[PDB]
DNA sequence: ACAATGCGAGCACTGCTATAGCAGTGCTCGCATAGAA
């Protein structure tokens, strides 16, 4: 033997794929078992997204974790398994050219480990656009911005914008994300003397840069701005993969190449994973301005692999107390500054939007979003209260009621069930289908996709790139797929009583997804626990970001 | 019961080559060198022989 | 170049939905397109997917009858042939490409897979001069071309005329390979040692002379060669002209090296009558000013007779759709009943269900069956011995040899009949049966009657196969008979179906139709009828018959009796319009 | 009936014509007698599993097992992965064999590269840890297999390990017992079960018992080596025959079985030829029985020409024979079997034709054999095949072709309208010379006989040339210009295994040193740091846009570790302009190998927007049609009619004539080089070189090449 | 491999009669072939020549007719010696022309 | 989204030392480099 037959073995009972066995045996098979078991599993979790392996689900923990806690070879909880890896030269701490590095009690596939420290070493080299000259700026804030009376929210989000290299702007869907980006960069062309400044812009998906420039150039037409009101942005729409040319596979770009533009602005940010970042980031002439734009709460800035989750964690922190002054300088607004920790360059130049002012509400859809970006109590009362009957409609599923809701659900589709029956063939059934989604958070079982389809597609007898549609046997698709996705009614179903994977950023993102009608078959024990838990989160840009 | 071989123009070439590595590899760079000043690989060798 | 055209037209082929290889094929010389062509078909989508369509249907020709099916077929449509002959040296160019298919035609049946010849051509195109028999065809027309070939390759052949344009040359032999002259010895001195090369020198020539020789011989009527004052040496012509050094030049110049214009002396010296001499007169005039003439009268015979009647020998396989290509050839007697693959139902307490699935080892337990002694206890040696050649474990003889005999001793349909009580006289294991048809059996005529006397049947998707005249093969497991009556048992290893709730009177009846083993049913009754009505002098059905048993040999335990096991009795009206449906 | 002696030898082309005309021609057929080897794929394909302690494991060998649908699937291969597998096997630098042990059980040098396990390494070493970074363990990770795809990576080392372990189980000698598993195991072990395979492979497992079970019996003590057992697996595998349609779906194609003679209504016999249908054998020459003989006896002589008989009564109606009059070669004269001759000179012997009944016995006997005898063409489309009478083909499909009914293809170039645009990024222009031909292919008309499946070296690396020497050449050549360490390039490089062994390796690499320093310190003597320019001329009604690299305060400086070429000129000539045009006065230079060298004096950037004109029309016109201009035949030609003293371009006679050589001398280069001609662009457009379109190569790359001339050093 | 080559079909052949059990061997073939025409004989070599004397040279009961033409011996780089040739033509003192 | 050698000529030029002949250093350039059981 050598530890070959278990591992072998663990790709019989499909517990860890080839890739995963094989790379552990050639990079360490003779060494202690454990450093090969150790590395079998880190090519695991990062072959689901994970980008590192924290010592600790691997001290005593794996007990009852990842199933290979089966061993003869395992000497007790070793407990030097900081000394152990390291030990056998498959694993360092970072100096040799290492496969596996060490650091922090995080062991990373090298790649990983550099990916990240190059990610923070982006968040703490942001240097101050000396472009001030608070006078002007101030200005023509106070001029794009009008109903500045109240702490507008918007108006400091350029601010920071316009006062740094990098920054990002976190915020829900609800608000004017992408007419603030607008105004941002109208006052950035305004502000240009001469010339010399090409704003490209751009989005992990096709899709989102789809709207990009069908709205940035929507609500940049609108508004004060000919002085030349062309040297816009060239709506020119890049996949964010292609910039920076990728070709059938290394890039033309990294460190002295494309990205022939002086200011980016990336969309749907909270889709950009540790990767493609790094690349980026270098590859980006130092004399450029990026500006990301997501929703920091979104399941993609928190699921395996992403970043735009832990990258906007420092905000809660609240601006530095000179940076506190300094926007609220250029702002006639007073700018808070709840504790001064430290990320500096980062808390600096982070910013999340809010809802602005409007008797009434933003009820429904919006109140049920907000608690659940938080507390029970509240995402408890808003349901019951006025039944927003249209808006929130939660229903009880448990026993026999999830024939109740394979009921309303083929009523949901109803229209577009209708179009084919009334044979109505043209593309209306297209924008008939977009009208309803099913949302569950697995991908098979009695909920998630796989089941789902079967026990519904029954019901419809018994009564009667990417992502793009005609049944891939959707129906109901899993929260992740649905992003960057959105829907007129959308129902969630989550599983009966379990699994991690119901966190908060996927119930959140669920309901984002609905336009007018929201659909919940859940229990007030498996929603307030979700509400509750939040996607565990791997990484050492939590720490990088602290030095 | 015989088989008609085919090959050998490639048997040729191969064993003329295991005759280079088994040769050649383990000579030490003077002597090495010599070698090469002679003929630079196996394939030159056999269009020599 | 042809060759590289062939495959990126294969590329094609095997993805028309690409759009770039596609065009890329189309840009051939051998598609004989535009620059104008290629443009319009770029810039009018509907006209593009036109040919996608066409191409489609090119894999499919190839997928179904092969590449030389296919690549004619593109040709004919095309009309490449026709085009190409008429296309300067395009004769050439047609019968390489002709050829290329004779030899992916050969390739394909060596692979199983298209994109496996695809491969195999780009190897081919890369490393290639392997065998003659990737040379290339000379053209049947050649018999009328001025003839070129090797001093070699003419030894033994004869010419009206023959010209030797380069007969002068020589190539001094510098490798010191000699022959001594003593012992007559092939001698390689490894050292350029000038008295041995001169030596190998000398043989050199000695053979041009040789060669000079079979040159001039091959001609009938006449031979011009020709000569020139050749000088190697880069030595200023000092009187030089090595010409001596040829074989020709040694003849001409009788050893003696000679002047420029001494040569021009020596052939003079002889030359008459036969031999003569002329400047070497170059000229011009580029043609060869020659015309022709034809008539194309022809056609191609066109015959009048039409396909018809199809007579083929079927056997239950009208039913079982294809897979089983060449499988019902290379084993005749396999469990084609059987197949598929299997995983984590391991459950650590072996069971007849845990045994190995698939035809291999379903077709091993057929076996056992074939010569076993029903009457007597079950060895477990016999079965050590028996899963020991099989391939299998050992530690499978205790769940076998219990699970044989569980078998044995099950009670089949009422009144005591249990393979144990068939002794050798009253079994014939696998009979083989030939059951002629004549008037089309059609698919459809067949459901109707299957239905009214069979319930089983009553679950009608059925005539699924289509027309047949001819044959009906089948082997029958076992025909028995319990002194009254003759029966029909087909041992069917199946299921990868869990466990005992699978063999229920119920999902065995529902695997039936699944399988349509009914019509097996109707079928080998039929057989046995014609055959014991043939054996049995004067035999009555409902008299001597009462049969048919299916043994599904899981899911049979030694107290769940009706359980595994599975009975049938033709309604005996039904194989009366059934058999008179063969010859009406 | 069709029957041939060898069965096996026929049936492609049995197949492949009876491939026609779906409706009115077509008739069934059914082929008997094939062997079972010689017709199932994975057949031979676990014959040769069974042969893994003895191989080397060549890398397309191993891959060749990939092509085995069954055994891919059985390691979740699919078409589409194994063209990546392919390429990476090839860039990792595999090619030997598995191990390093299985090197040294071959009595060699265990070099610790170029081996499977060493490519693999080099491809999960790349999975994580990327290129740089340095080398692991004496190895340099491989990149190419980093993302997602990297999971490929495992199913691939999956395998390799799979045809290890087996080529070390099979390795010793077992009691004839302890193999009787084997075959089942390996079959499960690299065999995702099909369904037609099913009963191959079942058939595999019958004769692996059987020849076991037969040795147990006659109670074998002593071991067996596996060669023993494969060995004849392969030949009763070699002697099972498949003929189960041999009478359901009609036409029956197959071989004279004896034994087994039939009356049809139609006989026929394909390739009578002689030394091939008697088939022959010759006694053990031990066999005794064979030299006294006895009426009993038997032997293939006598068995085959009886055979032959059993024809000819069993043939009903028609009798049809066939042999092969020639090979399609040399052309020489074939002959029919004895036993056709036998019979004809029967017939002719004893038949005489109704015309002539008074003129002899030889003289009749020939015209009746003569009448029977049958000479077919060479081609099917030969218009004889055509006329009336005699055997007219039933196959239209030639007929046009036999009646010279083409249509020769119409001349390739046909003017496409083109429409000049405004702003055509600079790299389009620098693509479209560099090769303005294809410029129009790939450009124009989105055509690209794209051509990549490139060889993989049938061995390690012992010399370095071509592509290779160069691209090692462009790293070591910038790593000296940076004045960086050329220690490190090395490790690397040799980590990669893109090196030759030790010793010699160290030779080449040292070697080049001096090559590529020689070079880099003519950049370096003059290399003044500069930075990027933005490109944005306004030049007759046009614009342009591009990244000019290193653009120094003296102007351009470029550098290649290659030869000197027109084509190379031009393209600084283009970088040049636009760099003279955007303002900046100064100079340019190109360095290259052998000291060669391309320098262009400061332009006025009137001037320069004069002659980015010029090339800017160009490509205009090189977008409507094949825009000539040959920078090598052409630049040739060019360059030995120019001269430097008062502009002269020469017209004399003499060199006019030295100039159409050099021209030819670069179109069609040497036995070695190989000319500018020989390039699948310029191939569509004409095979030959015909004396007008050279002219039209001349004047039009005069046209353009000139001014790189006029201004040079 | 098992495999065998043309250069060692006849070599293999030559050995044979050269070694020990190399009568029996030269005997043998000596009866099933009592005379034989050896034809294109200008293009032999030691290896075939060898073989031929070996079994036919001096032996009573037996003829060898060996026929080819020196003048046309033009196979050297295949190995075809001449010399051998004139070997042969110095041990045989028949000589006849055409 | 990428190119073979090697050998002497051939002539230009540079010391010597009994302008001419012999020699030697050098760089450029044209020339010749298989056959088919
Ligand atoms: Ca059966």
């Amino acid at each position: 033997m050598k530890l070959q037959k278990q591992l072998l073995e663990a790709v019989e009972h499909k517990q860890l794929r080839p890739l995963d066995v094989q790379f552990a045996l050639t990079v360490a098979g003779d060494e202690h078992p454990a450093v090969t078991l150790a590395a079998a599993l880190l090519s695991h979790d990062a072959g689901e997204g994970h980008v590192c392996l924290p010592l600790s689900r691997l001290e005593n923990n794996e007990a009852s974790h990842p199933l290979l806690a089966t061993c003869v070879s395992e000497i007790g909880e070793l407990q030097n398994w900081e000394e152990c890896l390291l030990a056998s030269q498959a694993v360092s701490r970072g100096d040799e050219p290492t496969p596996m590095i060490l650091c922090g009690d995080r062991l990373y596939l090298n790649r990983m480990w550099c990916n990240e420290r190059t990610v923070a070493r982006f968040f703490n080299e942001v240097n101050h656009a000396i472009e001030v000259d608070e006078a002007l700026l101030a200005q023509t804030l106070d001029k794009l911005f009008p109903v500045s009376d109240e702490i507008n929210w918007q108006k400091v989000a350029a601010a920071v914008a316009l006062t740094r290299r990098i920054s990002v702007i976190s915020g829900g869907p609800g608000t004017g994300k992408t007419t603030t980006v607008a105004k941002l960069l109208a006052a950035l062309i305004q502000m240009a003397d001469g010339e010399r400044c090409r704003i490209r812009l751009a989005a992990p998906t096709g899709k989102a840069a789809a709207r990009l420039t069908e709205s940035l150039g929507k609500a940049l037409r609108q508004l004060p701005l000919t002085d030349e009101q062309k040297k816009r942005i060239p709506e020119d729409a890049s996949t964010l993969h292609r910039l920076l040319g990728a070709q059938p596979q290394r890039l033309r770009h990294h460190a002295g190449n494309p990205l022939h533009l002086d200011v980016l602005v990336v969309d749907e940010a909270s889709m950009i994973d540790l990767p493609m970042m790094s690349r980026l980031i270098d590859a980006l002439p130092d004399h450029a301005r990026v500006i990301f734009l997501g929703d920091r709460d979104q399941l993609a800035s928190v699921e395996a692999g992403a970043v735009l989750g832990d990258i906007c964690a420092y905000a809660n922190a609240g601006f530095t107390a000179e940076r506190a002054r300094q926007l609220s300088r250029l702002t006639g607004t007073h700018v808070p500054a709840g504790t001064g920790t430290e990320a500096a360059s980062l808390r600096d130049s982070l910013c999340l939007l809010q809802k602005s002012y409007r008797f009434g509400s933003d009820s429904g859809i919006g109140q049920l979003a907000a608690a659940i970006n938080r507390g029970d109590k509240t995402a408890v009362k808003t349901v019951f209260q006025q039944d927003f009957t249209d808006i929130e409609k939660r229903l009880l599923q448990s026993g026999e009621d999830y024939i109740a809701m394979l009921e309303e659900a083929l009523a949901g589709y109803g229209r577009y069930l209708d179009l084919l029956q009334a044979r109505a063939e043209p593309d209306l059934i297209i924008q008939a289908f977009n009208e309803y989604q099913l949302l569950c958070a697995l991908r098979e079982g009695p909920f998630g996709v796989a089941g789902l389809n079967e026990r519904i597609e029954q019901f419809m007898q018994q009564k009667r790139p990417s992502r793009l549609p005609e049944h891939e046997t959707t129906w109901a698709m899993t929260v992740h797929k649905s992003q960057g996705s959105e829907f007129d009614h959308a129902a969630l179903i989550l599983p009966s009583q379990r699994t991690p994977v119901v966190t908060r950023e996927l119930v959140y993102t669920a309901v984002t997804r609905a336009r007018r009608r929201l659909s919940l078959y859940a229990d007030e024990r498996i929603l307030s626990a979700a509400i509750a838990t939040r996607t565990e989160r791997r990484s050492g840009l939590a720490a990088l970001f602290s030095s | 019961e015989q088989q008609l071989i085919e090959d050998e123009s490639l048997l040729r070439y191969q064993a003329c080559a295991d005759f280079w590595r088994r040769h050649c590899y383990p000579l030490p760079r003077e002597i090495a060198q010599v070698v090469f000043e002679t003929w630079k690989g196996p394939q030159a060798l056999l269009r020599d022989i | 170049l042809e060759a590289q055209e062939m495959l990126w037209l294969l590329q094609a082929v095997m993805t028309p939905e690409r759009e770039n290889t596609l065009r890329s094929a189309l840009a051939t010389s051998m598609m004989g397109l535009n620059a104008l062509d290629i443009e319009t078909l770029n810039n009018d989508e509907h006209a593009w997917d036109v040919v996608v369509e066409e191409f489609d249907g090119y894999r499919q020709i190839w997928r179904k009858r092969g590449v030389m099916p296919m690549l004619r077929a593109l040709m004919s449509a095309r009309n490449i042939a026709e085009n190409l002959l008429a296309t300067a040296g395009g004769e050439r160019r047609l019968t390489d490409i002709l050829h290329i298919s004779e030899l992916l035609q050969e390739a394909g049946t060596q692979l199983e897979s298209e994109h496996a010849l695809v491969r195999w051509l780009s190897q081919h195109i890369l490393e290639p001069d392997s065998n003659a028999s990737s040379q290339q065809m000379r053209l049947e027309s050649d018999k009328h071309l001025v003839q070129i070939v090797t001093i070699h390759k003419s030894k033994g052949l004869e010419y009206p005329l023959v010209w030797l344009p380069f007969i002068t040359n020589f190539r001094v032999q510098e490798q010191a390979f000699y022959h001594d002259r003593h012992s007559f010895e092939a001698v390689l001195d490894l050292n350029a040692a000038p008295e041995s090369v001169d030596l190998a020198e000398a043989e050199r020539l000695a053979e041009d002379l040789r060669l000079l020789y079979v040159a001039l011989t091959r001609s009938v009527w006449h031979c011009s060669l020709g000569v020139a004052p050749l000088v190697r040496r880069r030595g200023d012509k000092k009187g030089d002209t090595d010409v001596h050094q040829s074989a020709l030049g040694r003849l001409l110049q009788k050893g003696e090296p000679q002047d420029a214009a001494g040569l021009r002396t020596c052939i003079e010296a002889l030359c008459d009558d036969d031999i003569a001499w002329q400047t070497a007169q170059t000229g011009d005039n580029q043609p060869w000013q020659v015309n022709d003439v034809s008539t194309a009268e022809l056609n191609a015979k066109t015959l009048q007779r039409l396909p018809g009647d199809n007579w083929r020998v079927t056997s239950y396989s009208g039913l079982q759709q294809r897979g089983h290509g060449i499988a019902q050839d290379l084993m005749p007697r396999l469990d084609v009943d059987a197949a598929g693959v299997a995983s984590v139902v391991e459950e650590p307490t072996l069971t007849p269900h845990q045994f190995p699935r698939g035809a291999s080892p379903g077709t091993f337990l057929h076996s056992l069956f074939e010569d076993l002694d029903f009457t007597q206890p079950v060895d477990p040696n016999w079965v050590r011995e028996k899963l020991e050649l099989g391939g299998f474990e050992s530690q499978w003889e205790p769940v076998l040899t219990e699970w044989i005999t569980a078998v044995l001793q099950a009670p089949l349909n009422e009144t005591g009949v249990s393979l144990s009580q068939l002794s050798a006289r009253n079994k014939q294991v696998e009979m083989e049966f030939y059951l002629p048809i004549s008037e089309p059996l059609i698919a459809s005529q067949l459901d109707t009657l299957i239905r009214q006397f069979d319930p089983l049947s009553a679950g009608c998707p059925p005539l699924e196969f289509m027309q047949v005249r001819g044959m009906l093969k089948g082997f029958i497991d076992l025909v028995f008979r319990h002194e009254g009556r003759y029966y029909l048992l087909d041992y069917k290893s199946n299921w990868l179906g869990e466990d005992s709730s699978a063999y229920t009177q119920q999902a065995m009846a529902a695997a039936m139709q699944a399988h349509r083993y009914d019509l097996q049913y109707q079928l080998y009754t039929l057989a046995l009828h014609r055959y014991l009505r043939h054996r049995i002098a004067d035999y009555d059905y409902e008299h001597h018959f009462g049969g048919v048993i299916y043994l599904f040999l899981r899911g049979v335990d030694k107290e769940h009796p009706q359980q595994g096991i599975y009975t049938t009795r033709p309604n005996a009206g039904l194989i009366a319009l059934m058999d008179e449906m063969f010859a009406g | 009936i069709v029957m041939v002696a060898d069965i096996d030898s026929y049936s492609p082309f049995i197949q492949a014509v009876f491939g026609s005309a779906p409706a009115d021609r077509y008739l069934p057929y059914a082929i008997s007698d094939r062997r079972a080897r010689q017709s199932h794929p994975v057949l031979e394909a676990f014959i040769s599993l069974l042969s893994l302690p003895d191989s080397r494991f060549v890398s397309e060998d191993v891959l060749a097992l990939l092509d085995v649908p069954v055994l891919a699937a059985r390691f979740d291969i699919t078409e589409e992965g194994l063209r990546y597998l392919r390429q990476w096997v090839n860039e990792s630098g595999i090619r030997w064999g598995i191990d390093d042990d299985n090197v040294r059980e071959l009595e060699l040098p265990a070099t610790g590269q170029h081996t499977w396990r060493f490519g693999l390494t080099r491809m999960l070493l790349g999975y994580a840890m990327e290129s740089a970074q340095g080398e692991w363990q004496s190895v340099l990770p491989y990149d190419e297999s980093s993302g997602l795809i990297a999971e490929l990576v495992g199913h691939l080392a999956s395998l390799l390990m799979q045809l290890n372990i087996w080529r070390r189980g099979l390795a010793q000698e077992r009691p004839l017992e302890e193999w009787l598993p084997v075959c089942r195991d390996m079959l499960n072990a690299f065999f995702l079960p099909d369904a037609e395979t099913e009963a191959a492979m079942t058939l595999i497992e019958q004769q692996w018992q059987a020849i076991i079970a037969e040795g147990l019996g006659a109670q074998y003590g002593d071991a067996v080596p596996l060669s023993l057992l494969r060995d004849e697996l392969a030949q009763r595998l070699d002697q099972e025959r498949i003929s189960q349609r041999f009478l359901a779906g009609p036409v029956n194609i197959c071989t004279l079985m004896p034994m087994r003679s039939i009356p049809f209504k139609v006989v026929c016999l394909l390739g009578m030829n002689d030394g091939v249908y008697p088939r022959q054998l010759a006694p053990l020459g031990f066999d005794l029985m064979s030299q006294k003989p006895k009426r009993g006896d038997r032997s293939r002589r006598d068995d085959d020409r009886y055979l032959f008989l059993e024809a000819l009564i069993s043939a009903q109606q028609k009798l049809y024979i066939s042999y092969i009059g020639r090979s399609i070669q040399d052309n020489s004269e074939r002959f029919p079997s004895v036993l056709v001759q036998e019979l004809i000179d029967y017939i002719g012997q004893s038949h005489y034709l109704p015309g002539d009944e008074a003129l002899n016995c030889d003289e009749s006997e020939a015209r009746v054999k003569a009448h029977l005898t049958c000479l077919h063409t060479r081609m099917p489309f030969d218009p004889q095949n055509y006329q009336p009478g005699e055997r007219q083909s039933y196959a239209r499909e030639w007929l046009p072709a036999a009646s010279q009914a083409g249509k020769a293809h119409s001349e390739f170039v046909q003017p496409l309208p083109f429409t000049l645009p405004e702003t055509v990024p600079l790299e389009t222009l620098q693509r479209f010379w560099a090769h303005p031909v294809r410029a129009f292919f790939q450009m124009r008309l989105q055509v690209n006989f794209r051509t990549e499946d490139s060889e993989i070296p049938d061995t390690e690396p012992f010399i370095l040339e071509g592509l290779s020497r160069y691209q090692i050449n462009q790293q070591l050549l910038n790593a000296l210009v940076e004045q960086d360490d050329a220690e490190r390039l090395f490790r690397r490089f040799r980590a990669a295994g893109d090196l030759p062994y030790g010793a010699f390796g160290e030779i080449f690499w040292e070697t080049q040193c001096q090559e590529m320093q020689q070079l880099a310190d003519r950049v370096i003597a003059c290399r003044q740091p500069g930075q990027s320019m933005e490109i944005d001329l306004a030049c007759n009604g046009v614009q342009i846009t591009g990244w000019l690299p290193q653009v120094q305060p003296d102007g351009l400086l470029r550098w290649r570790p290659s030869l000197l070429s027109v084509a190379q000129g031009m393209q600084l000539w283009l970088e040049h302009l636009v760099y003279c045009a955007s303002g900046g006065n100064g100079e340019s230079r190109l360095f290259l190998r052998k000291d060669g060298e391309w320098r262009f004096p400061p332009l006025a950037a009137e001037q320069a927007l004069h002659y980015l004109s010029q090339l800017i029309e160009g490509y205009r016109e090189g977008m409507s049609a094949p825009l000539l201009v040959l920078p090598e035949s052409g630049g040739a030609w060019l360059k030995t009619c120019y001269d430097a003293q008062n502009d002269a371009m020469l017209d004399d006679d003499s060199t006019l004539q030295k100039a159409r050589t050099k021209f030819l001398q670069a179109y069609e280069g040497n036995m070695m080089v190989r000319g500018e001609g020989d390039d699948i662009w310029y191939q569509r457009l004409w095979r030959q070189l015909t004396p007008e379109t050279m002219e039209a190569i001349v004047e039009q790359s005069q046209r353009f090449l000139l001014p790189l001339f006029r201004f040079n050093q | 491999r098992g495999e065998l080559g043309f250069d060692d079909m006849l070599s293999r052949l030559d050995s044979a009669l050269r070694s020990e059990s190399g009568e029996v061997l030269a005997a043998a073939i000596r009866t099933r072939f009592p005379v034989a025409m050896i034809d294109e004989f200008q293009d032999t070599d030691p290896q075939q020549y060898r073989i031929f004397r070996r079994i036919w040279h001096h032996q009573p009961e037996t003829a060898l007719l060996l026929i080819g033409d020196p003048k046309q011996a033009i196979y050297a780089f295949r190995g075809a010696d001449i010399f051998t040739y004139m070997k042969a033509r110095s041990e045989v003192h028949a000589h006849y022309t055409l």
